[PDB]
Parts: structure tokens; C-alpha cells; sequence
DNA sequence: TTTTTTTTTTT
């Protein structure tokens, strides 16, 4: 049962292929479908030896604009993961009740007790109320719950990992204002989270048909005229056989970053990373150990932690400081990514705003947006690659409906 | 023993450093004035008030958690 | 949005059931769709000439500073002048472009986009 | 000792 697992964790490159394995219909996201699996399978639930109950449950929390397939996130992670529960916003703790059959009055279990080892999905987090506000932060830094209630005074058990999704206010997420604004949260809530993730929108024309041809054809073979095999046996089995071990080498290789990160931050208006996203980093270092089976720390995994734990933070920021943070960090942590996306971040932008230049004074809606070169390189200059042709030929841009002419120098964008 | 002040006010604040007359005050808190009873049954305070203003910054956090935790009575509220 | 395209195979749909057919044709879908445009209508205002100007600018000004120092602020007005002047000709015009273009240039203060 | 509907005092 397990021969097959061996070598196809031993792949080294599992990474890519679960990735895209959950969210199997909703395309794009790669961004929060990273974090999501880290929260899947979790971390290492350690026990520090000063009687400080350091928690081991990734927690998340979502928003963005209405209709960009949130609610299928929730549903989606009801059905891979197990004992999972689920619930709205708009039946938290256990409640007293008079029993169907025994006309007794009895005690009920709640919704937070329900998933006493597994996941608790939140819908309309906004919603809640105050008392329940009020009870949903106390699980988050005790996980456990007290009921001295009418019935009697008892304290329960709550080990869940919480994923839920607020909404933005005005009806559109705008990062002007930080991300503590458009939430409409409570404070000292948000920090009880490890991961933020932010979904946002934007009128992208080479994405518009991206997103309906798959739309469309998801309602061609819907009527009456990595798969969902080895992922669940997957989590079953990673869950249990793997206990992550921690050295000391990387406990120097981190506080070189904070102590550079935590001026670059207060100087501005803002607060740096602290102690909380710690916490979260070195917990999301052993979600890898369950995919791997690595269950070693080493300074790989925490050039994805480090990696993670600042993703989480450079986007919940301001106008021109999600900007100038990232002009700092995103060239400075030496992202271990693709060389390619970084030559797409260039030329998607200077097309897009050659659109926008020329409807503000047409306003057609043209066909083909043409584009010279040598724009192009000039950019390229700041990051030192200078790279087209073996991008050229990469078909990791034919995708996005592009093109380029040698003689003619034209990036001619079709839609 | 000659130096019973300071050797308090060192010992109740490990992590967070900077600044001892933060902590120099907490040492009283801890202890308090005396309750008086005048004649005319006017008591007067036995306790003591601080503030501590500026960012939040999340050093203050430890502080009151600190103070909370080794106290005989206490409670840290939102 | 996206939910407005999961309601257009509806009405294309419905609209071929209504004439007992099997199958959408192209003939279904362009009406389906003439409905649901003539559907949203365009919100109005007392204007949208003077919007064109607030952006036509600061396209003009963005990608202008992120790379030199910056724009003489008595020729970026002239440019506006020297892009779009350069076709309707009339002598009377000039004139009266340019102090609709210090009064709006004015205006921009107090949104706090175009400071000087 | 539970819902649901309707009136009036209270934070
Ligand atoms: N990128 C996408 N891929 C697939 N479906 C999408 C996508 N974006 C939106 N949808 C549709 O939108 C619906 C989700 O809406 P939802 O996020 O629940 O709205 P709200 O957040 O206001 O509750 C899904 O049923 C899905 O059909």
C-alpha cells in the first residue's frame, strides 16, 4: 500500500503535482491553492517544554469580491478532507435541548466540538453575532471551551482548524486602505489567523475566455445526455506516519531577515512582522513534512516558510507600500520561482495599460492591441535577464494570447 | 539586604528590556499603599493606577501578560 | 461579472425550448444576448468630457516618473495641446482649452491625485 | 422549559 508512496514522494517534485489536485474545476488561484494545501494536512502540533501550548492548526481566512468561487473553496475542502463539519455565519457551542424521542432536557453538541480533531468551515464570517464573536476567540489561543450552563458546568475539549471567508465592504475590495479596513473585522480577530489571503478582480480580457470556455464547457457534459484516489489515501496515510523533527540550524538563518524587515516596516505606516507570523512560519515549516515525508527542517523549507509568511503580509498593506515593500523584499528573499513570470509580470502590465491609454480617448473595445518591443527590455533591465527568444519559444505565453515579430517588433495581442 | 529595590525590578521583566522605569513602577503596583480609615470612616485608596501610552507595538502585550500572570489576584481583559 | 455568463446559456436555453428544438443555434444565442444588453442601462451625470482629461493626464504622468525625474508642469499642460490640437483647428479653441484646462488642473487638488 | 404572531416598556 504504501510501496507506490514511497518513490512517488521520493519524486522530489511533488509539490507541482498535488497543487493541482485540489481546486479541480476553479481555474487560476495557484496562489491560494499553495496555502490551502499547507492548511490541509496541517503541521507539527509541538509541545514546548515551558508550559506555553504552542497550537498546531493552520488557520485561514479568505475575502474578496463577490463571485470569485470562495463558497467552492469552502465546499471542495468539506468533501477531500475527513470529519470535516460545516456551517454558516448568518449552533456554535453546545446548547441545551429537549430530546425528540426521550423528552428530556438535555445537552447538544455545538458546531466547534464537532470537529474536535478535524476542520470547521465558516461561511458569512461577517455575520456572526457578539456572543458569538465573543466565543469564536476564545478557541483560537485555548482550544477549549467551558459550559456552565442550565444544564451543567462542565469543560469540553476544541482542537479544529478554522477556514472561513469574510467579504469586503461597499461591495468591492480596494487596496487603498489596508486590508483591516475592507474586512470589517475585529482586531485582535485577524491575528488569531496565520494565513490572509486577498482574491481580488480585474477586467483582464486574455482571462475572459480563459474562465468561460471552462464555464461553458462545464455545462456541455452536465446533463442527462493527481486523482480523488491517491490524495485522500494520501491524507490518510501522511497524517499518521510522519513525525517532523527540529534542529538548530535554521534558527539563525530567519532573525537576519527580521531584524532588516521589522525597520522596513515601521518606518512606514505599518506594523512589522511579530511574534504571530513567527508562529505561523515555523508552523507551515512542517506542512511540507507531510507531503514530503521529509519530517527534517532544513534551509529549503524555510526559504518557502519565510517565503509564505511575508505573502501573507505584503498584500494585507497599503497603496504605494504593497508597492515599495515588494520593490525591496520580492527582489531582496531571491523568490525561488519561475524565471519566466517574472518576464510575464512586464509586458501583461504594458499591454494592459496600452488599453487603457487607448479607450480613454477612442473608448473602442479593438481587436488586436499592438504593442512594439523595445519597451520591453527596458524593464527587463531591472531584474538582468534579458531573456525573449527562449522565452519565445517557451509555450508558457501562447496560452495568454500573445505574439512578437521579429522584424516587425510588435507584441500583437489578440484577445 | 542594602539593595532589596532594584533587585525586584530586574527580575520581573526577562524578555522585553529597555527603559526600567516602566518596570521600576510595576514593582509597586504589586505591593500597594495601606488602607486608612479616618475617624469620620472616609477610607481612603489603597491601590495604584498606570498608563502606558504609545504605539501599540506589541511589546506591551508581554508586559501586561507578565503582570498578570504573576500576581495574586488578576485578570487581563481586552 | 462571471454570474451574468451562467445566465446567458439560460436564456438561450429557454429560448430554445420555446420552439421545441434539441440543440442552442447562433439564431438562440444572439437574442438571448440582445436582452440581456438592452437589460443594464448607463448611469448618468450633470459629465463625462471632463473625466476623459483627468485620465488622458495622468497616463501621461505616471509612466513619465517612474523612470526619468519628472514633467515641467507648464509643458505637460501643453501637451494635451500638442497631442489632440494637432487635428481640429480652429484659432478661437486655443484659448478656450486652456482655461478649462487650468480650472481643472486646479480641481485636481482637492481629490489629492494630480499634486503638484 | 421549545414555534410563531402582536403589543408595549426598556436598555
Ligand atoms: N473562476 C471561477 N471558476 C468557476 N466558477 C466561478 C468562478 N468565479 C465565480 N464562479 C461562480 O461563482 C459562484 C460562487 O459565488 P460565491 O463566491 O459563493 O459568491 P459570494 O462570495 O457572494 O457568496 C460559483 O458557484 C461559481 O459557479
Amino acid at each position: 500500500d504504501v510501496k507506490m508512496i514511497t518513490s512517488l514522494s521520493k519524486d522530489q517534485q511533488i509539490g507541482e503535482k498535488i497543487f493541482a489536485s485540489i481546486a479541480p474545476s476553479i481555474y487560476g488561484h495557484e496562489d491560494i491553492k499553495r496555502g490551502l494545501a499547507l492548511a490541509l494536512f496541517g503541521g507539527e502540533p509541538k509541545n514546548p517544554g515551558g508550559k506555553h501550548k504552542v497550537r498546531g492548526d493552520i488557520n485561514v481566512l479568505l475575502c474578496g469580491d463577490p463571485g470569485t468561487a470562495k463558497s467552492q473553496f469552502l465546499k471542495y475542502i468539506e468533501k477531500v478532507s475527513s470529519r470535516a463539519i460545516f456551517t454558516t455565519g448568518q449552533g456554535l457551542t453546545a446548547y441545551v435541548q429537549r430530546h425528540p424521542v426521550s423528552r428530556e432536557w438535555t445537552l447538544e453538541a455545538g458546531a466547534l466540538v464537532l470537529a474536535d480533531r478535524g476542520v470547521c468551515l465558516i461561511d458569512e464570517f461577517d455575520k456572526m453575532n457578539d456572543q458569538d464573536r465573543t466565543s469564536i476567540h476564545e478557541a483560537m489561543e485555548q482550544q477549549s471551551i467551558s459550559i456552565s450552563k442550565a444544564g451543567i458546568v462542565t469543560s469540553l475539549q476544541a482542537r479544529c482548524t478554522v477556514i472561513a471567508a469574510a467579504n469586503p465592504i461597499g461591495g468591492r475590495y480596494d487596496p487603498s486602505l489596508t486590508f483591516s479596513e475592507n474586512v470589517d473585522l475585529t482586531e485582535p480577530i485577524i491575528s488569531r489567523f496565520d494565513i490572509l489571503c486577498v482574491v481580488r478582480d480585474t477586467v483582464d480580457p486574455v482571462q475572459d475566455e480563459m474562465l468561460a470556455r471552462f464555464v461553458v464547457g462545464s455545462h456541455v457534459r452536465h446533463h442527462p445526455s493527481l486523482p480523488q484516489e491517491v490524495l485522500k489515501k494520501y491524507i490518510i496515510y501522511a497524517k499518521e506516519r510522519v513525525h517532523p523533527k527540529l534542529n538548530q540550524m535554521d534558527q539563525d538563518k530567519v532573525a537576519k531577515m527580521y531584524s532588516d524587515l521589522r525597520k522596513e516596516s515601521m518606518a512606514t505606516g505599518s506594523i512589522p512582522i511579530t511574534v504571530r507570523h513567527i508562529e505561523s512560519m515555523i508552523r507551515m515549516a512542517e506542512a511540507h513534512a507531510r507531503i514530503h515525508l521529509r519530517d527534517y527542517v532544513i534551509e529549503d523549507d524555510v526559504n518557502m516558510a519565510i517565503r509564505v509568511m511575508l505573502e501573507s503580509f505584503i498584500d494585507t498593506q497599503k497603496f504605494s507600500v504593497m508597492r515599495s515593500m515588494r520593490k525591496t523584499f520580492a527582489r531582496y528573499l531571491s523568490f525561488r520561482r519561475d524565471n519566466n513570470e517574472l518576464l510575464l509580470f512586464i509586458l501583461k502590465q504594458l499591454v494592459a495599460e496600452q488599453v487603457t491609454y487607448q479607450r480613454n480617448r477612442f473608448g473602442a473595445q479593438q481587436d488586436t492591441i499592438e504593442v512594439p518591443e523595445k519597451d520591453l527590455v527596458d524593464k527587463a533591465r531591472q531584474i538582468n535577464i534579458h531573456n525573449l527568444s527562449a522565452f519565445y519559444d517557451s509555450e508558457l505565453f501562447r496560452m495568454n494570447k500573445f505574439s512578437h515579430d521579429l522584424k516587425r517588433k510588435m507584441i500583437l495581442q489578440q484577445f | 539586604l542594602p539593595n532589596v529595590y532594584e533587585v525586584i525590578s530586574k527580575s520581573i521583566a526577562p524578555s522585553i528590556f529597555g527603559g526600567t522605569d516602566m518596570k521600576k513602577a510595576i514593582a509597586c503596583l504589586l505591593f500597594g499603599g495601606s488602607r486608612k480609615r479616618l475617624p469620620d470612616g472616609l477610607t481612603r485608596r489603597g491601590d495604584i493606577n498606570l498608563l502606558m501610552l504609545g504605539d501599540p507595538g506589541t511589546a506591551k502585550s508581554q508586559l501586561l501578560k507578565f503582570v498578570e500572570k504573576c500576581s495574586p489576584i488578576g485578570v487581563y481583559t481586552s | 461579472t462571471v454570474r451574468q455568463l451562467e445566465s446567458m446559456i439560460r436564456l438561450s436555453e429557454a429560448m430554445a425550448r420555446m420552439h421545441c428544438c434539441d440543440e442552442v443555434q447562433p439564431k438562440h444565442v444572439k437574442e438571448a444576448f440582445r436582452l440581456l444588453n438592452k437589460s443594464i442601462i448607463r448611469v448618468e451625470t450633470p459629465e463625462y468630457c471632463r473625466i476623459s482629461n483627468l485620465i488622458v493626464l495622468h497616463l501621461r504622468k505616471v509612466e513619465e516618473e517612474e523612470d526619468e525625474s519628472a514633467l515641467k508642469r507648464s509643458e505637460l499642460v501643453n501637451w494635451y495641446l500638442k497631442e489632440i490640437e494637432s487635428e481640429i483647428d480652429s484659432e478661437e479653441e486655443l484659448i478656450n482649452k486652456k482655461r478649462i484646462i487650468e480650472k481643472v488642473i486646479h480641481r485636481l487638488t482637492h481629490y489629492d491625485h494630480v499634486l503638484i
